[PDB]
C-alpha cells in the first residue's frame, strides 16, 4: 500500500 | 563568451547535479531508516538494468518495477496519467517525463507520515508508458548492472527531481558537425587532454562514455555531485570516442565529429 501525496491524498494498494 | 547561454546544458556538474551511470545524489529517511535514492535533475536518455527477466517486470520472478495496484498506477500511460490528473492544473500538462517524474514522485512508502522518499521511473518512449521503479538500486556485482544498450534506447531514466524544463536546459540530442572545446581568448581551443576509446559507431561512444560518466556508487562521500567523465568527442572516421571529464565551453565546426554526453540519446542527432 502507498499514499498519494496530492490531493485527492488516497490509499493505492 | 558567445557561447556561453547555449554550453549551459552541458554544464551537467550544474544542471544534473548528480551521478549519471548510478544515480544516487541523495538520502530519505523511511520510517526511521535512511535509504540512498536519485536525484539528477536530467533525464537519462537510453539507461536500463541489465539483469544476469528484465528490470521493468514488476518486482528472482520479478523485477525492479512496482507491484500491481488498485487501481493500477505503474504501468500508466501518458494519456492515463494525464487523465488520472485530469483536476491537477499543475501536473496535467507537464511534459511526458516531468509527469512520470511527478507520478512516482506521488507514491509515498510511508503511510504513517510524510516522508522525502520518491522513487525513480522509468518512461518507455515504444508504448508511451511510465514504470514506478520500487527498487531504486542500480548496481550490485541477484546481481545487476546499469547500462546503456539497443534494447534500452527508448528507455529513460528519470530520478524525483526531473526539472520540468530538461528540455531547455539538459542535453538530448548529440551534435552532429560538432566538437566540443574549451573557450580561450576569443577562440574554441580542442580539449588539451582526452581519453582515447575505440568505437564502431556513436552509439558504441555513447555507451563508454556512459560507462566511465558521474556515479555514486564505486564499481564492484560516495556521491560524485555530477563531476565525472560526462562528454565525449566521437570521430566518426577514425572510430574514435573521446573521452574527457571537464566541462566544455564551446563548439568547434568539424564535420568528423559528434558531441555526445552521457545524458545524450544514444543515437538522436541534430
Amino acid at each position: 500500500c502507498f499514499t498519494a501525496r496530492m490531493s485527492p491524498p488516497q490509499q493505492i494498494c | 563568451n558567445p557561447w556561453t547561454e547555449y554550453m549551459a546544458k552541458y554544464d551537467i556538474e550544474e544542471v544534473h547535479g548528480s551521478g549519471i551511470r548510478v544515480d544516487l545524489g541523495e538520502d530519505a529517511e523511511v520510517a526511521g531508516t535512511q535509504y540512498r535514492l536519485p536525484s539528477g535533475k536530467c533525464p537519462v536518455f537510453g539507461k536500463g538494468i541489465i539483469i544476469e527477466t528484465t528490470f521493468l517486470k514488476p518486482v528472482k520472478d520479478g523485477g525492479f518495477a512496482f507491484p500491481p495496484t488498485n487501481p493500477l498506477i505503474s504501468p500508466m500511460t501518458l494519456n492515463g496519467m494525464r487523465d488520472f490528473y485530469k483536476n491537477n492544473e499543475y501536473v496535467k500538462n507537464l511534459d511526458e517525463l516531468t509527469l512520470c517524474s511527478r507520478h512516482a514522485g506521488n507514491m509515498n512508502p510511508d503511510n504513517d507520515k510524510n516522508s522525502n522518499y520518491k522513487y525513480p521511473a522509468v518512461y518507455d518512449y515504444n508504448d508511451k508508458k511510465c514504470h514506478i521503479l520500487y527498487i531504486a538500486a542500480q548496481e550490485n556485482n541477484f546481481c545487476f548492472r546499469p547500462a546503456k544498450d539497443k534494447l534500452f534506447e527508448n528507455y529513460t531514466y528519470l530520478s524525483k527531481n526531473v526539472v520540468d524544463n530538461w528540455e531547455e536546459v539538459c542535453p538530448r540530442k548529440n551534435l552532429e558537425n560538432a566538437k566540443f572545446g574549451l573557450w580561450v581568448d576569443g577562440n574554441c581551443e580542442d580539449i588539451p587532454h582526452v581519453n582515447e576509446f575505440s568505437a564502431n559507431d556513436l552509439f558504441e561512444c555513447n555507451k563508454l562514455v556512459f560507462e566511465l560518466s558521474a556515479s555514486d556508487q564505486p564499481k564492484q562521500r560516495y556521491k560524485s555531485h555530477g563531476k565525472g567523465y560526462n562528454w565525449g568527442n566521437y570521430n566518426r572516421e577514425t572510430q574514435k570516442c573521446e573521452i574527457f571529464n571537464v566541462k566544455p565551453t564551446c563548439l568547434i565546426n568539424n564535420s568528423s565529429y559528434i558531441a555526445t554526453t552521457a545524458l545524450s540519446h544514444p543515437i538522436e542527432v541534430e
